[PDB]
């Protein structure tokens, strides 16, 4: 996106949870920085919008699905992120990662038995 | 200017090139020395305390040897040109607060990567034109960044009048609109600055920036008014301070590693690099392999500095001597 | 103002010498670019192909 | 500043806590008088803004960072 | 007017200067007395009860001696000129409520520094011009600050018509638009006032102010309409009340320190300063050093007042006599 829209994010939640939901396990998580968290809150806390807030704050999209902002700190890391957004901050902070959460894990990091011992001293 | 080393770096100053060891009289005098068979190469340099000889270079173990022109080590000072875009409006719109932001990538005294801002406020009224806007925005920037209170600004502000188009009109925390009497101001330029340098404590370093413009309402639409284009630099920062630090650090590899630590009980080293002069550098990377069972390489490098006078005369002669002695084919500048 | 200044703690020193403190960061660092050169050592211009 | 803006204060909170945060230890404190506290509340309690209030009142900037006004008397 | 003292202050009134001690007949008659060698200086003054002599001044221990012109101790009455700025609008905008504020730094009866306001309301309609606005704003101010209900206003309100430009038109809590029949009113002036003074209970004191204007919407923008400029004062407050208090306090250093405390059982002191007259002051700071082991200084001062008649004649003659006697070089007014 070149310009932000709460509609696109509502359409995304629709895509993720339209008939796949269960009305009781629709925990979502949006991950972004602080400048994206701004765009989100500026448009979400309005009244013309359909979101309502539930004080750990959680949101409930007009779709009826439970949302949870997790503003991560690395989305603003000025080391790996270099390009600047005309509206301030690093453009990687204007970036949402919307993941369906529920109940076996969808993501896991693979490991091999005995990989913590591969330390050698050539002295 | 602590650096990374391939196990060592040594620096010798070629303040003067002499033909024989007997002519080494002043400190800095140097002569490249190699046998007739061209098996080893070494340098005899006059230190303040007698002539010292460099490490011996087995001319079969030379990995690379290239020289620099002293223009590669210079840092051009970045400067943008700020201007309000004729798309939003070719002239300021009344009632709107124009707030300019300077996005610095480090703080003033630190080198860690962070986001650091400085701002400039201007509130436009019914009659304010472009010239008056640039004027008041520049003065606001100066009073907000030139609040140094000790040393010097973080960037320098100038104005260009359409008549000059090339004469940067400086703006400082003391300037006031009475001093700026033109009516054809068409842009604002913001150059980088040479920050404080100390010989072995504060390395030469810069803090880049980006002019960011906040949003104004023009026709009910929040919009960006500015154009932060990058005009070509006109000022430069030579390597004298950069080279002097190289010497300060690389003289602890043959000299005293402590330098002021036990301050009363110290050894003080005399340095021959003149911070303020421009040096063109030469470097020779070589290694020592060893005997049976001892194939591991001990790679090394010997670098040599020489003042540039436009044409890289001094270094060109020094390498010509080194090619005549060691038969190498180092290229001239 | 006393309330504001009691919001801060106290360090009890022995003399009246100038005091100092160290400040450290992290190794994670961006490095700017001087230029890029092609396979034959020619400097990459802006109006050039990949 | 010659004119007030809630944006400048949001940019300031960004500067302070952009990647330095930890999502659980971002306690901030804004200290000012009563006229500045006015400018703050007049613009913060709007709905077009991104702040939400948490009744000892505490605020949560649109950045997601926890804020706490401490209107000091000496200002 | 309790004051700070360098261990003492004594005041004697120079109601008349006489040449010899024999001529001291009326209370206030004074003569400077010094020997021929000019070692000590003292003053012989006629009190209501016989002639009293001042402390003796060792003319080697005189720290300073300067006289004032009675214009230094006068307090000009501050007065602004209020006006609506032609930038926002050269004439009132209908529907908007213009609210003027007078930011006082103390309350009416207290001297502690506080913020104390008084307001003036005017609501503008389609036909109201500048004159009518100043008129109604002035009457609102008067009815809101001249609600004294005991004594007197806290500031005085006037109007200036463009024809006069110099004739302040007073406005009081009783005034009404029928009394104000002009159409060329162009400003409002707000002077300070002489507050109540009591001899030894209420010191002379003023309460400064600043006309502050609240915000109106003109084109959807909240803006300030007013111009609170500071025109030059035209009225003054002399020192008679200020000097009279000096005497009241400094007569407790040679006289009775209680003054009405045990009211039936008191001693009542006759004071020779005429509150209502203007005095020019003189002062002589000196000290007593002492003997062996007693080097500590006991610094003192003797001040003398004399009525000014334009030219500081009385004081000029008094100092001329003192210079003739003690050889000092005090300067004339």
């Amino acid at each position: 996106y070149n310009t932000f829209s709460l509609k696109l994010l509502e359409d995304a939640l629709y895509e993720l949870s339209a008939s796949k939901l269960a009305m009781d396990d629709r925990l979502f998580v949006i991950k972004t920085g602080e400048r994206g968290a701004i765009q989100f809150h500026k448009e979400v806390l309005k009244t013309v919008s359909g979101w309502t807030t539930f004080v750990f704050v959680e949101y409930k999209a007009p779709n009826g699905v439970r949302v949870r902002l997790d503003v991560d700190p690395f989305y603003d890391d000025p080391v790996r992120n270099k390009i600047l957004h005309p509206m301030g901050g690093v453009a990687f902070s204007y970036r949402y990662d919307i993941w369906y959460i529920g109940t076996q894990p969808n993501i896991f990091k693979c490991k091999i038995k005995g990989d913590n011992e591969y330390r050698g001293y050539q002295w | 200017m602590v650096i990374s080393i391939n196990q060592v770096r040594q620096l010798y100053v070629a303040k003067a090139l002499k033909a024989n060891t007997a002519a080494l009289t002043t400190a800095g005098d140097i002569v490249p020395k190699a046998d007739t068979a061209k098996t080893t190469l070494y340098f005899q340099s006059m230190s303040p305390a007698g002539i010292v000889a460099s490490d011996k270079i087995n001319l079969k173990h030379v990995l690379y040897a290239k020289a620099t022109p002293s223009e590669a080590l210079a840092h051009k000072l970045v400067r943008y040109s700020v201007t309000l875009d004729a798309d939003v409006s070719a002239t300021p719109v009344a009632g709107q607060n124009y707030i300019l932001r300077l996005a610095f990538r480090q703080y003033i005294g630190l080198s860690e990567e962070d986001q650091y801002f400085k701002y400039g406020e201007v509130i436009a009224r019914s009659g304010m034109t472009a010239s008056d806007f640039y004027k008041k925005m520049a003065i606001s920037l100066a009073k907000n960044l030139e609040n140094k209170t000790e040393s010097t600004p973080l960037v320098n502000i100038y104005l260009i009048s359409a008549a000059a188009a090339s004469t940067d009109v400086p703006v400082t925390s003391a300037t006031k609109e009475s001093d700026l009497t033109a009516t054809d101001y068409n842009q604002i330029i913001i150059e980088e600055t040479e920050q404080p340098w100390v010989l072995g404590m504060m390395p030469q370093a810069f803090i880049p920036f980006t002019p960011q413009f906040l949003t104004i309402t023009v026709d009910g639409e929040d919009r960006l008014w500015g154009v932060a284009t990058v005009v070509t630099p006109t000022k430069t920062v030579p390597d004298g301070h950069l080279i002097a630090d190289l010497e300060y650090f690389c003289m602890g590899a043959r000299g005293d590693i402590y330098r002021g630590m036990g301050y009363p009980n110290i050894i003080k080293t005399t340095y021959l690099v003149d911070p303020g002069a421009v040096y063109d550098v030469l470097d020779i990377h070589y290694f020592y392999t060893g005997s049976n069972e001892s194939v591991q390489k001990s790679e090394k490098t010997i670098t040599l500095v020489a003042v540039d006078d436009g044409s890289h005369t001094a270094m060109n002669a020094l390498i010509g001597a080194i090619n005549t002695a060691s038969g190498l084919t180092i290229a001239t500048l | 103002l006393d309330t504001f200044l009691n919001s801060f703690p106290t360090r009890e020193f022995e003399d009246d010498n100038e005091y100092y403190w160290d400040v450290i960061g992290s190794s994670r660092r961006n490095i700017p670019l001087v230029e890029a050169r092609d396979e034959n050592g020619v400097v990459v211009a802006a109006n050039a192909a990949n």
